[PDB]
Order: structure tokens, then C-alpha cells, then sequence
């Protein structure tokens, strides 16, 4: 559960990645019984590294954004509650998006937050793409957990990308009217799940230059779900909606 | 002060170079006695890059003309400016190799290009700094074919260091005049890989498509064609001659255009090209000039450069530029068409300018390509040959003379592997 | 500093790992 | 005392220091037959027969540039014996300028500066001038630079290069040959500046009101900043602002002197009437992205510290207040640990007029030097545009084959890439 | 302090300030060359030169409006940094001003204006002048005042805009881009004056006595009206009338802020010797339904709250005492719920001569604001006319194929009706 802030993904050290088979005794119900299976085996499935598709101008946005996600659906999502990598909110842009430039030549199962950086980093080829981080405010029995995902817009319409721990909060084709009912989507997403909703955390848009320094705005607007009205979720989130058109 | 010797080879090459000097010498005022007759003295602080001095005010081109076939020079020495050459320098044999690359190259050649090589050593002796050798031929043809590349192999033996130029007249497969035009081609481009460090693969066909079209003159009577390439062969070294704000030399052209050692066919060409009496005073304005330079039928090799990404350009201007008009327009040229450019060679192309212009203009500005669509100049050849060593034809001519059977099927390898290695970044990134 | 060895002995390590790690994640809510 | 000798390498440096030289002999009076008809012994060890020899040594290996400035006007202003000149351009190449040739003419060049230190009793610091676009702007100047700090350790090197453009480029080899001069500027250096080209002809498109700049127009614009930041040494006002003095008020580390020039007010001889030039007016300008002297963006960035250095008919009075607005009520962020702002570098002297018709007079300017942490997106274009180039292994055997390793250029990206993640690793404070 | 920016876009706009600004000179003694051969500032940010530069931001979309002043005379008095200028001219398309070119250009007329409203340390507010004609008055303002009102809230923001007259047009989708508009105003804006085109006839063929009048003899007619109500912030009387201690005399509730303008006298030359023009007289033209600035009968309506805004030789006096016959004794209804009456603005400045030759001078001068409720009859009007062009779906294909939602007009028609329903809800306080 506790991820860690380790260094060196590829190739792995000896004291992050020995800590790894330790955890599972805990959590995983084998423990050290896997290990003669997974460590213990010479021989493993040799999963290959997957490239991100080279689109030809012949391919517009909605049809790139499916083969972005076709990209981040095989690439094998991590369940093991530790991050590989160095990704901080309060992070400089070229320092972020060359680190993206050590996903594609990694290509370690990952989370959901660098699912939305690969997210934007497999989307700076469309210039006609607007996109903006959203991150949400689960709430279980007591306890509070985050799950962020990459709204997007294209034509007007919109849509978001991202990765979880199921189908429901994954990629949205971009076809929806206004970005109200999009989050609704993930509203019921997470009724089937048992989770309750506390803080709707919207973000500036991100600009459409990878070679720069800037850190990435994810709190420009907070919506509270439990502390405001239904009709605001509907007409300041709006006007938010339009207020990223509004900077532009 | 850096230094060419310019080797006249072939007839082709007599006959360009002829109009090349004739360019030069107007360039520089001198007049065809050789004296000096220039107004700006900006012109003569610098000409020993091309002539030497006499004991007097009078100049002598560094000029070694070399042709198995005589008679041609009579052309030369009885012409407009016959009393310019130095007459030790007129070097030639007595027979003429009729189209033959085995003589020409072996048999008759080497009886000859010893007398060469005393001539481009006295011009070494008498140069302080030495920047390369140009040579101006016709492939395909019997001497400029066969005589040339004997005469760079020896001397790039002799100066390793040197570069070197090749304004190679490749054939054609619209206009043909020899029979054995693709056996002379492909016989000459394995030994001007190995030595020449960048060519000029200039064509006679699309020389005659700009005479009829751009240039839209009635009838292209020889006096053109020879001069149209020697526009683009002063422009080249117009940097060496004349002070600009951004001057680029032959080291500098070649360091920038090859990215790898075998990559040195260069598809020049030149704007601007009015009509003869209609554009150079009605149509045609002289700022951003570059789109008649990227053009398919502005070009001197008679290929398609949409057919083939290009991997580096440089365009060389002469006039009195603004060098944000000059940059602003190369960036909209290369946003353009994005695709036809290399990925992996990001803003490729190369400006440099002068302050002086050709007599007669404003503005002007070469441009020399490196292209892939040059394959498309060899799968010609390599089609045209590899047609005629089925049947074995027009072999005894050649194996008549001190060459092998084996020889040709070499250097057919030798240029498919040049056509592999071009096509091996047309399609890859 | 060899590679190709490391990055792929223990690259799939993990591929074995989360395999029943998935399956563990779906398998705790499924009342 | 107070001497300060500048050295020019490349195309680039003389034609700069063609039209930098003409300025200074606007700004003491001093004739192009260096006969003056004070104190410009900064810039003149003069003669006694009432000539002013300036302190400078041009060096460029081909002969084609300097023959402009040994044979037009300013060609007897000069000495005769320090236009050093090669024979060989050795052009667009870093090895040609750092093994091949240009180990053939250090020695006429680092002994023609002894020549000249042995002159000054106090020596402030050297100036280079050089671009980043290869021959011998980066070649000789790394083979430069690395020997004058043997020779001379305790002294400042101020560097004025002109960093490369992502999109306005001339060389197809331009990313190799800067990627391959940082790892001498990064030890050898200080405070070196790196202007941009593409930013100047967004600045004398807009802000100066010219179409079509030339090289002319743009080697003056780089000549006035030269100016004002010496303009400390050489007159008076409430400066303290001498070369030693402001450069341990600007580098925070020996590993981020990479500040951007910037100049204002540059405003027009046609619009130099509509518009009160006063010093709320002046500084508030020197702060926009569309102003500034390279192509960055310095409101994604934040600054460490600036040092304005103002000239003419100021007061310290609402320099000090114009300040605070800038300082506390704006949007550009400063880092977090340093608050105490930045240098004030009040002079006397107003500017002077190159008599070539750019830019009218003023009474004020301001040439602020932030040290700010937008340098990291400069360099961010050559660490991806070289890395995309030696991928395919393209344009090294024209390295390769003249002496340098083929190792060289897997250590200075390694070098580079470690320096732009120590530019954004002093940005943050807080966790 | 005290100053006062005014914007201008349109066709209107710039023909409104080319005229309007060459009424100024003449009140100040500004040469057209702007220098003066006290206190102006108000309406000149002056340099040092002896210079005086307008603080106006000419914008347009179209360059053949602006080209007109840019060339002929008062060419130098500008400023060419604000006479902003696109390229597309934005044919009458709502759309293309708030959505497609005016997104291209809003970042050039909100820059300028923070070079503008840096330079004041009081500022009163923005006085835009648009027309509701289509185009860039209706499009591009309404992403302008949207605009300034996230950098600028607490902040007055006048408005001068044309509405289309009923009868008389020059668009075909006038009615499209009027309704569209109103859904900006109501909210941004503040005290948004509505003069018509078709109501200056009216005063240029009886009032003023002569015959057909270009766009030359109307527009002095609306620039007065913007002299006189800013003649509170640059002379002396018994004013007290500054924009925002006047514009709380204006409003009841925040939605009421459409005020309409009339301007009296407007008396020709050859009229002006038989007439005592005096201020019962005086006072008493502004109430006649054939003396109002819009196409409207407010004898129909009952007023709010006038604003009587006097100027030139009068005294408080006789002001006060002609009001009570206006007050009581007459059948100018006013609403039962505010029973003070109305401001009064006395200001000593007599109105100038614009030395084209349209009406001669005076000693007084009002521009009344009567903020009633006779603006429903001037939407009822436009309700009506909108939607009967909506209702076939004529011309929408012009704006939703430009970026448009089509559901915009069934929200704007919904708003601009609840607008009018609630301007006719004040209109009654017993049962
Ligand atoms: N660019 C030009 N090429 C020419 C011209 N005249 C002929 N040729 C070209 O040159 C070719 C023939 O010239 P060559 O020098 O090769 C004939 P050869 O080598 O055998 O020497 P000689 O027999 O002494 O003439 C011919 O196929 C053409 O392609 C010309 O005027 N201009
Ligand atoms: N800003 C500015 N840059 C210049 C100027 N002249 C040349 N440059 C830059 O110089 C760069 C090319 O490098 P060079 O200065 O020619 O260095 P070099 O190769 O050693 O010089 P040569 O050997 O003589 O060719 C180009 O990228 C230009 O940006 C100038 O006048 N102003
Ligand atoms: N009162 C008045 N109205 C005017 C005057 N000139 C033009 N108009 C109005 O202004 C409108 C013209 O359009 P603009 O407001 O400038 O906006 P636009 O559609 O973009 O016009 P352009 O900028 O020229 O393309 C017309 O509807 C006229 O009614 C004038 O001098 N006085």
C-alpha cells in the first residue's frame, strides 16, 4: 500500500526490489510460497515491450486517442502498491516529460498518475487536443484515496483518458456534450465500486509545449460534492468548462 | 587564400568550361587578354582562389584541361578567350577514345595521366593553402568517364586531405546520343564513390526541360546548357571570392550536406531563371526566390525530388539579403512540406549569402540537394545495364582492352549497394 | 554496468508478480 | 586601473565587435583614427602620441571577415599585430576548431593576450564573444577558454554567446557543436550569457519598428548591452556594480551562471514621441516574454535574481518603489530562498546614437540580467534535437575522423542532461 | 488621478472617436498634433516632450476603418502600439467576432490596455463605443467586456453602443447579433447608454434644421453627450457627479442599467438668435418624446431616475425651481417608489464649437439620463423581429458552422425575455 519514492527503475537495486517479496507477506496470501515461482523461476513469460504507434497524417484525433489507449491498456497496469518511478506533482515539465521519454524504453507496469503523464506525452502530436488533469477524492469507510485522470477535448466535444483498477474509470470516447455529464461517468463509475465522492479537483489546462519548464496546475478549481449544490456541479463546472477556453 | 586547381576533363567538360571561365572572368573584370579592367577593387583583393599572376597586370587561370580527343581544344584556343589559358597547360593526346570506358581508362589513359600529375603538382608548388580540386566531365561518355576517374584516383592518393568537386553530366534516358552510355555510367561511379568527397550530378535532360519551360527559350543550341551549369558552378564558390555576412566555403558545404561517407551525390540548382525578355522585367520579383528554387522543374538533375525525402540542403545567396527574410522564408519552405524532409536531420537547411551579385540581377541563389530521389538517377542505369549484360553485348570493346568480364558484374554490386544504402533512409527514421 | 540481463530477468519477474496481483485486487470486493 | 580586455572568436565575434567598437567610440568621443579631439582606460590603452589603441584581439581562422574590418573604415583604429588570422575556415566543426587547426594558432593568440594583461595593473575581467554555431565560435573558443584559465585562475570570463535557435538555424550541424561546448563553459566560465538569434527578430519586428533586420541590426542591439553592463567601470552614478562585485550577487551556485541579457526601452524613432519613458515604464517592459533576449518564456520559469542596471536621468527613489510593484503585487514568481530581491545597478551616463539610424535617444535603459530557471527550456530543445540527430549516428565521421573520440559526444550529453537536472533542482522549497 | 480610458471597435467605434477625439482637442486647446501651444488628464497622458498621446485603444478587425484615421489628419496624435488592427473584417458574424478571429486578437487589446491602465493611478473606468450591428461591435466586444471584467471587477465600464433602429437598417442579421450581445451586457457591463441611429434623424431634420445628414453630422451629435457626461471629472461647479457617485443615482436593482441619452439644446445657427435659450426652455426640451436619443416615446413608459447633467453659465438657483414644474406640474410620470427625483450636475464648462458648422454655440447644455422604463418598448421590437427570423432558422448556418452552439439563441432569446419581463416588474408599486 505504502509506494515508495525509489530511484533507478531499470536496472532495479538491491534494497527497493528486495522489500518487494517482503510486502506480499502480508497483503498477497502466499507471501514467500510465490517466490519459488517468481523469483525461484529461471524461466518467465517473456512479455514484449510494446512501441507507441507511429500515427500517419491520415489519422485523426479520436482514431489517435483509441490507439493511445491501445497503447496504455498493454502495458500492464501495476497492482503491487509500489511506484517505480520519481513522478511529483511539484515537478518541472522537461524534467517530467523526459522522464516520459524513459517510459516508452522502460515500460515497467505502472500506476494510474503516470497513466495520465503517458497520457500527455503520447498526446503532444495533436495540436487540436486540449487537455486538462482531474483528480478525485474517493471516499471509503473512513478513509480517503485518490484515483486522477486526462480530460480531454477535441471539436468541442469531450472525453477523458486514464487508468485504474477497472474498466469503468478507464478511457472515455470523445463524444460527450458538456463536461458535467462527463464526470457523471465516473460518478457512477463509482457507485458499482462502493465509493463515495468528497472533492472534484479541476486543473489550468496544459500547454502545448513539451519543451518547457513549468510545473502542471492540477488544483485551479476544487468542487466539494458533499458541501455544495447539484445545480452549481452543473453550471460552474460549466463555466470552468468554458473558462479553460477562456485562458486558451 | 584559399586554393582550386579546376581540371577540364572530357569534352563535355571542355565544352561547360569554356562558359565557366567566360562566367568567372566577367565576375571578376578581367578582360580576355587577361588583364584587369574591374571598377570595385572589393572584386580584386581576392582572385587568387581561381587565377595566379603574370610579371605584369595580367592573370592566368589555374586551369589543367585535359582530353583525349584533340581538335576540341582548338575550339578553346581559337575561341573568345584563347589567349587566357597558360599554353603549358593544354593537355592532350592524339587519338580519342570513341564512348570506350576499358580505353580511355586503362590502355589509353595511362599513357597520358603522367603528364597530368606533372602539371597538377607545379599548380600544388605555387598555391599557399590548397582547398580542393573541382573537375567538370561528362559521364557516360569515353574520356570524361574513363580518363577521370583515372586522373582523381591518382589524385587522391596524393592528396588525402584535399576535397574534392565532380560536376559529373550523368545520362539520360529521354535523350540519349551514345550507344553505350550505360556502360560508361556504371563503370565510372564505383571508382567516384571511393575518392570524391562530394559530386555535382547535374543532368542533360532536365537542362533541356528548363529551356523549354522556365527559361522558354525557341532553341537550346549548346550555348546554354554549358552556361546554365557554370551559373551553378560559380555559385558554389562565391562565398570564397567575396566578403558576406554569412560565408560558407567547400569544407563547410561538406561538413554540412553528408551524413555518412557515401552520400555525396548532390542535385544542384539555381534560381532565379526568367524568360528572356518577359519576367526579368514584367513578372518576376527577387525577395523569397526559394519557390522557384525547391521546384521539380527548376532542378539541373532530371529527377523527382517529391519521389524522395531530402536529407540536407544548402542554398547559397548572393544578393544583398535581410537575413530574417532570408531565415523567416526557410523555415515556412521546410513547414511546408514536412514530409519530404528526413526526421532524424532537424532544420537541415543551410544559408549562406554574399553581398556581390552575378552581373546583370539583384538577387541570386543557388541551391545544392542532397536528395534521396538520386536513386531514381541510378535504378535508370542499373535497369539499362542489367539489361544489356544479359545478352553480353558490346563486351569485346571492352574486354578487347586490358578488362575483365568480372569488372562489370563489381561494379554493379557496387552501385546497388549505393541504391540499397539511399533507400535505407527513405523509408526508415 | 551490463544490460539486457538484469532489465529482463527481473522486467519479467514483476510480469509473473502482478499476474496474481490483478487477480487480487478483483477478487477481495466481489461480495 | 580598472582594464578589461575582450577577445573575439568567430564569424560571429568580429562582426560583433565590428559594431561594438563602433559604439564605444561614440561613447568617449574617441575618432575611428583613435585620436580623440577623462577615463576610457577601461576599454583604450591609449599611446602617447594621441592615439587609443583598443584592448581587443579578433580571431577568426578564416580571413574573410577581418579583412572587412582590416580594409573599411575602423582599419587603422586597430593594431595591427593582434588581428590574429588563420587560413583555414575549418567551418561548422568542433574538432577542426578544438584539435585540428585551431591548436595551430592558440599560441598566437594566448601570447598576443599577455601582451595586453601586461599592461593592465587592474585587470577586471576577460570578454569573449563567440556563437555556439560551430568552426571556430565552439571549437577554438573551448580550446581558448580552457587555456586562459591555466594561465589565469583568479579572474572573471564573462562569455556573450549566441546560443542557437530551435527553429531559426543556419548550420545542419549546429546541435553538435553546442552540445560539445558546455562542457567548457560549464568549468572555465562565468556568468556566461547566451542570447538568442530568433528572439532579436522578434524584438526589431515589434518592439523596434523595422522590417527585414539584417546582421547590422542586430550586432548593435547586442553592442548597447556590452555597454551597460560596463558602463559601471566607467562613470558614475550610485553604481558599485564592477564586474567582480556582481557576479557573487548573481550566481547562487558555480553551476547556474546562465543569466539572459535583456534590454529596454528600444523603442522606435517614430514612436519615441507618443510615449513617456519614464522608470514605472521602463522596468515594467524589461519583465515581458516578448521582450526578453532569448527564446524562453520566463513566466513559466521563476527567477532567482535579476540585477537591473540602469543608466542616465534616474533617482533611486522610485527605482527603489517602481521595484516593489515588480517585486511583491506581480505574477512572476521569484524562488523562495532568496528574498532579498536584486542588485541596482544606477549609472550617470544616458546612452549614446549609432549614427546608422536604429533606434532614437533616450534618457534611461536598463539591462537586466535575471539568472532565472527558464534556461532550462533553452537547452531543452538541444538535449531531444542532438540526442535525435546521434541516434542515427548522423554527421559523426566528419568528428571522428579529425581527432576527436567518438566517445565525447555520450559524455557531454551525459554532462548536459545532469546540468538541466541541476537547473530544475533548485526550484522547489517546500515538499 | 482621475483618468478615464476609452476602447473602441466597430465601424461605429473608430467613426464615433475620430470625431469624438477631435472634440476633445478643441475642449483642452490640444493642437492636432497634440501639443498644447491645467487638467486634462482625464482623457491625455502627456510626455515630456510637450506632447499630449489620447488614452484610446482604436481596435478593429478590419483595416480599411482605422487606415482612414492612421493616414489622413490627427495621424500623429495616436498611438500606433494601440490602433490595433486584424486582417478579416468579420462580416456581421457574432460568431466570428466572439469565437473565431476575435480569439485571434483579444490578446493584443488586453495587452494594450495594461500598458494603458498601468499608467493611472485613479482610474474612474472604460468607456467602450460599439454598435450592436453585427460584427465586431457585438462579437468582439462581447469577448472584451467578458474580458475585462475577470482582470478589472471592481471597475465602472461605460457603454455607448447603437442599437438597431426599427425601421431604418443596414443588416440583414441585425436582429441575430443584437440578441446575442444582451447576454454580455446585462452582466458585464454597467450603465449601458442604447442611443438609436434612426432618433438622430429625427433631431437632424426638426431640431437641427438641416437636410440629409452623412455620418458626420451624427456622430457630433454623440460625442457631445460623451463630453458633457465626463465634464464632472476635468472643470468645476457644483458637480459632485464623478462616474461612480452618479451611476448609484442611476441604478435600482442590477439588472435596470440601461439608461438612454438626450442631448439639449441642439439648436442650428440660423436659429439660434430667436430663441431665448434659457433654462426653463432648456430643461423642458429634454422631456419631449421628439428630443430623445432612441426611437422610443417615454410618455408611454414612467420614468426611474433621471440624471440631469447641466453645464456652462447657470446657477442652482432657477434649477432647482424649473425641476419642481417638471417634478410636479406635469404628466411625466415618474415611479411611485423613489420620490427624491433626480440628480443635477451643474458644471461651469459652456459647451465648443466643432468648426465643421453644425449647430452653433450656446451657454447651456443638458445630457439627461433617464433610466426608464420605455427600453421595453425598444426590445419588444427586437423580441418580436429576432423571432420571427428564428422561427424559419434563417442565417444559422452562418453561425454554427463558425463555433457557435445552436442552442445559444433559444438562450439568449430566453434571457433578453426575463429581461424584459423584469423591466416591466418595476413598473408598478400599488395594487
Ligand atoms: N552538358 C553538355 N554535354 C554535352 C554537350 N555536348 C555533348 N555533350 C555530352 O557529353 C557527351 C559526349 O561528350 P564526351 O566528352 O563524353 C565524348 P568523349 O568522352 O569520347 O571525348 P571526345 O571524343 O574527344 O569528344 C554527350 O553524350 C552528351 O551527354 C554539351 O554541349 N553540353
Ligand atoms: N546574432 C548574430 N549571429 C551571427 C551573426 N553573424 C553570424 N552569426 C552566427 O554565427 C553562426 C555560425 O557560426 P560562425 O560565426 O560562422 O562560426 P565559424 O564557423 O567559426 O565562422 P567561420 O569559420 O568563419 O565560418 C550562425 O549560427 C549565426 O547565428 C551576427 O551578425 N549576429
Ligand atoms: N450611429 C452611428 N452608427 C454607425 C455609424 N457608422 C456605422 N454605424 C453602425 O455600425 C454598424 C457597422 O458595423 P460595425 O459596428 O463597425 O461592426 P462590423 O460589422 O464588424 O463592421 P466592420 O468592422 O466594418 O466590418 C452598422 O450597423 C451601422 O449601423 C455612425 O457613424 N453613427
Amino acid at each position: 500500500v505504502p509506494f515508495f519514492v525509489n530511484r533507478g527503475g531499470l536496472p532495479v537495486d538491491e534494497a527497493t526490489w528486495e522489500r518487494m517479496w517482503k510486502h506480499v507477506a502480508k497483503i498477497h496470501p502466499d507471501g514467500e510460497k510465490v517466490a519459488q515461482r517468481i523469483r525461484g523461476a529461471t524461466d518467465l513469460p517473456k512479455i514484449p515491450i510494446p512501441s507507441v504507434p507511429t500515427f500517419q497524417p491520415s489519422t485523426p484525433v479520436p482514431e489517435r486517442l483509441e490507439a493511445v489507449q491501445r497503447y496504455i491498456r498493454e502495458l500492464q497496469y501495476n497492482h503491487t502498491g509500489t511506484q517505480f518511478f520519481e513522478i511529483k506533482k511539484s515537478r518541472p515539465l522537461t524534467g517530467l516529460m523526459d522522464l516520459a521519454k524513459e517510459m516508452t524504453k522502460e515500460a515497467l507496469p505502472i500506476k494510474c498518475l503516470e497513466a495520465v503523464i503517458l497520457g500527455i506525452y503520447l498526446t503532444n502530436s495533436m495540436p487540436t487536443l486540449e487537455r486538462f488533469p482531474i483528480s478525485f477524492k474517493t471516499y471509503f469507510s473512513g478513509n480517503y484515496f485518490r484515483h486522477i485522470v486526462l480530460g480531454v477535448n477535441f471539436a468541442g466535444r469531450y472525453g477523458a483518458l486514464g487508468m485504474s483498477r477497472r474498466e469503468d474509470l478507464m478511457y472515455k470516447p470523445p463524444a460527450f456534450r458538456t463536461l458535467s455529464e462527463l464526470v457523471l461517468d465516473f460518478e457512477a463509475a463509482y457507485g458499482r465500486c462502493w465509493h463515495v465522492l468528497k472533492k472534484v479537483k479541476l486543473g489550468q489546462s496544459v500547454s502545448h509545449d513539451p519543451h518547457s519548464v513549468e510545473q502542471i496546475e492540477w488544483k485551479h478549481s476544487v468542487l466539494d460534492v458533499e458541501r455544495l449544490g447539484r445545480d452549481d456541479f452543473r453550471k460552474e463546472l460549466e463555466r470552468h468548462a468554458r473558462d479553460m477556453r477562456l485562458k486558451i | 587564400m584559399r586554393e582550386i586547381v579546376h581540371i577540364q576533363a572530357g569534352q563535355c567538360g571542355n565544352q561547360i568550361g569554356a562558359k565557366f571561365w567566360e562566367v568567372i572572368s566577367d565576375e571578376h573584370g578581367i578582360d580576355p587578354s587577361g588583364n584587369y579592367v574591374g571598377d570595385s577593387d572589393l572584386q580584386l583583393e581576392r582572385i587568387s582562389v581561381y587565377y595566379n599572376e603574370a610579371s605584369s597586370h595580367k592573370y592566368v587561370p589555374r586551369a589543367i584541361l585535359v582530353d583525349l580527343e584533340p581538335g576540341t581544344m582548338d575550339s578553346v584556343r581559337s575561341g573568345a578567350f584563347g589567349h587566357l589559358f597558360r599554353p603549358d597547360n593544354f593537355i592532350f593526346g592524339q587519338s580519342g577514345a570513341g564512348n570506350n570506358w576499358a580505353k580511355g581508362h586503362y590502355t589509353e589513359g595511362a599513357e597520358l595521366v603522367d603528364s597530368v600529375l606533372d602539371v597538377v603538382r607545379k599548380e600544388c608548388e605555387n598555391c599557399d593553402c590548397l582547398q580542393g580540386f573541382q573537375l567538370t566531365h561528362s559521364l557516360g561518355g569515353g574520356t570524361g568517364s574513363g580518363m577521370g576517374t583515372l586522373l582523381i584516383s591518382k589524385v587522391r592518393e596524393e592528396y588525402p586531405d584535399r576535397i574534392m568537386n565532380t560536376f559529373s553530366v550523368v545520362p539520360s534516358p529521354k535523350v540519349s546520343d551514345t550507344v553505350v552510355e550505360p556502360y560508361n555510367a556504371t563503370l565510372s561511379i564505383h571508382q567516384l564513390v571511393e575518392n570524391t568527397d562530394e559530386t555535382y550530378c547535374i543532368d542533360n535532360e532536365a537542362l533541356y526541360d528548363i529551356c523549354f519551360r522556365t527559361l522558354k527559350l525557341a532553341t537550346p543550341t549548346y550555348g546554354d546548357l554549358n552556361h546554365l551549369v557554370s551559373a551553378t558552378m560559380s555559385g558554389v564558390t562565391t562565398s570564397l571570392r567575396f566578403p558576406g555576412q554569412l560565408n560558407a566555403d567547400l569544407r563547410k558545404l561538406a561538413v554540412n550536406m553528408v551524413p555518412f561517407p557515401r552520400l555525396h551525390f548532390f542535385m544542384p540548382g539555381f534560381a532565379p531563371l526568367t524568360a528572356r525578355g518577359s519576367q526579368q522585367y514584367r513578372a518576376l520579383t527577387v525577395p523569397e526566390l526559394t519557390q522557384q528554387m525547391f521546384d521539380a522543374k527548376n532542378m539541373m538533375a532530371a529527377c523527382d525530388p517529391r519521389h524522395g525525402r531530402y536529407l540536407t540542403v544548402a542554398t547559397v545567396f548572393r544578393g544583398r539579403m535581410s537575413m530574417k527574410e532570408v531565415d523567416e522564408q526557410m523555415l515556412a519552405i521546410q513547414s511546408k512540406n514536412s514530409s519530404y524532409f528526413v526526421e532524424w536531420i532537424p532544420n537541415n537547411v543551410k544559408v549562406a549569402v554574399c553581398d556581390i551579385p552575378p552581373r546583370g540581377l539583384k538577387m541570386s541563389s543557388t541551391f545544392i540537394g542532397n536528395s534521396t530521389a538520386i536513386q531514381e538517377l541510378f535504378k535508370r542505369i542499373s535497369e539499362q545495364f542489367t539489361a544489356m549484360f544479359r545478352r553480353k553485348a558490346f563486351l569485346h570493346w571492352y574486354t578487347g582492352e586490358g578488362m575483365d568480364e568480372m569488372e562489370f558484374t563489381e561494379a554493379e554490386s557496387n552501385m546497388n549497394d549505393l541504391v540499397s544504402e539511399y533507400q535505407q533512409y527513405q523509408d526508415a527514421t | 554496468s551490463a544490460q539486457q540481463e538484469l532489465k529482463q530477468r527481473q522486467r519479467a519477474e514483476i510480469y509473473a508478480l502482478n499476474r496474481v496481483m490483478t487477480e487480487l485486487e478483483q477478487q477481495q470486493f466481489d461480495e | 586601473m580598472r582594464e578589461c580586455i575582450s577577445i573575439h572568436v568567430g564569424q560571429a565575434g568580429v562582426q560583433i565587435g565590428n559594431a561594438c567598437w563602433e559604439l564605444y567610440c561614440l561613447e568617449h568621443g574617441i575618432q575611428p583614427d583613435g585620436q580623440m579631439p577623462d577615463s576610457f582606460n577601461t576599454f583604450f590603452s591609449e599611446t602617447g602620441a594621441g592615439k587609443h589603441v583598443p584592448r581587443a584581439v579578433f580571431v577568426d581562422l578564416e580571413p574573410t571577415v577581418i579583412d572587412e574590418v582590416r580594409t573599411g573604415t575602423y582599419r587603422q583604429l586597430f593594431h595591427p599585430e593582434q588581428l590574429i588570422t588563420g587560413k583555414e575556415d575549418a567551418a561548422n566543426n568542433y574538432a577542426r576548431g578544438h584539435y585540428t587547426i585551431g591548436k595551430e594558432i592558440i599560441d598566437l593568440v594566448l601570447d598576443r593576450i599577455r601582451k595586453l594583461a601586461d599592461q593592465c595593473t587592474g585587470l577586471q575581467g576577460f570578454l569573449v564573444f563567440h556563437s555556439f554555431g560551430g568552426g571556430t565560435g565552439s571549437g577554438f573558443t573551448s580550446l581558448l577558454m580552457e587555456r586562459l584559465s591555466v594561465d589565469y585562475g583568479k579572474k572573471s570570463k564573462l562569455e556573450f554567446s549566441i546560443y542557437p535557435a530551435p527553429q531559426v538555424s543556419t548550420a545542419v550541424v549546429e546541435p553538435y557543436n553546442s552540445i560539445l561546448t558546455t562542457h567548457t563553459t560549464l568549468e572555465h566560465s562565468d556568468c556566461a550569457f547566451m542570447v538568442d538569434n530568433e528572439a532579436i527578430y522578434d524584438i526589431c519586428r515589434r518592439n523596434l519598428d523595422i522590417e527585414r533586420p539584417t546582421y547590422t541590426n542586430l550586432n548593435r542591439l547586442i553592442g548597447q548591452i556590452v555597454s551597460s553592463i560596463t558602463a559601471s567601470l566607467r562613470f558614475d552614478g550610485a553604481l558599485n556594480v564592477d564586474l567582480t562585485e556582481f557576479q557573487t550577487n548573481l550566481v547562487p551556485y558555480p553551476r547556474i551562471h546562465f543569466p539572459l541579457a535583456t534590454y529596454a526601452p528600444v523603442i522606435s524613432a517614430e514612436k519615441a514621441y507618443h510615449e513617456q519613458l519614464s522608470v514605472a515604464e521602463i522596468t515594467n517592459a524589461c519583465f515581458e516574454p516578448a521582450n526578453q533576449m532569448v527564446k524562453c518564456d520566463p513566466r513559466h520559469g521563476k527567477y532567482m535574481a535579476c540585477c537591473l542596471l540602469y543608466r542616465g536621468d534616474v533617482v533611486p527613489k522610485d527605482v527603489n518603489a517602481a521595484i516593489a510593484t515588480i517585486k511583491t503585487k506581480r505574477t512572476i514568481q521569484f524562488v523562495d530562498w532568496c528574498p532579498t530581491g536584486f542588485k541596482v545597478g544606477i549609472n550617470y551616463q544616458p546612452p549614446t546614437v549609432v549614427p546608422g539610424g536604429d533606434l532614437a535617444k533616450v534618457q534611461r535603459a536598463v539591462c537586466m540580467l535575471s539568472n532565472t530557471t527558464a534556461i532550462a527550456e533553452a537547452w531543452a530543445r538541444l538535449d531531444h534535437k542532438f540526442d535525435l540527430m546521434y541516434a542515427k549516428r548522423a554527421f559523426v565521421h566528419w568528428y571522428v575522423g579529425e581527432g576527436m573520440e567518438e566517445g565525447e559526444f555520450s559524455e557531454a550529453r551525459e554532462d548536459m542532461a545532469a546540468l538541466e537536472k541541476d537547473y530544475e533542482e533548485v526550484g522547489v522549497d517546500s515538499v
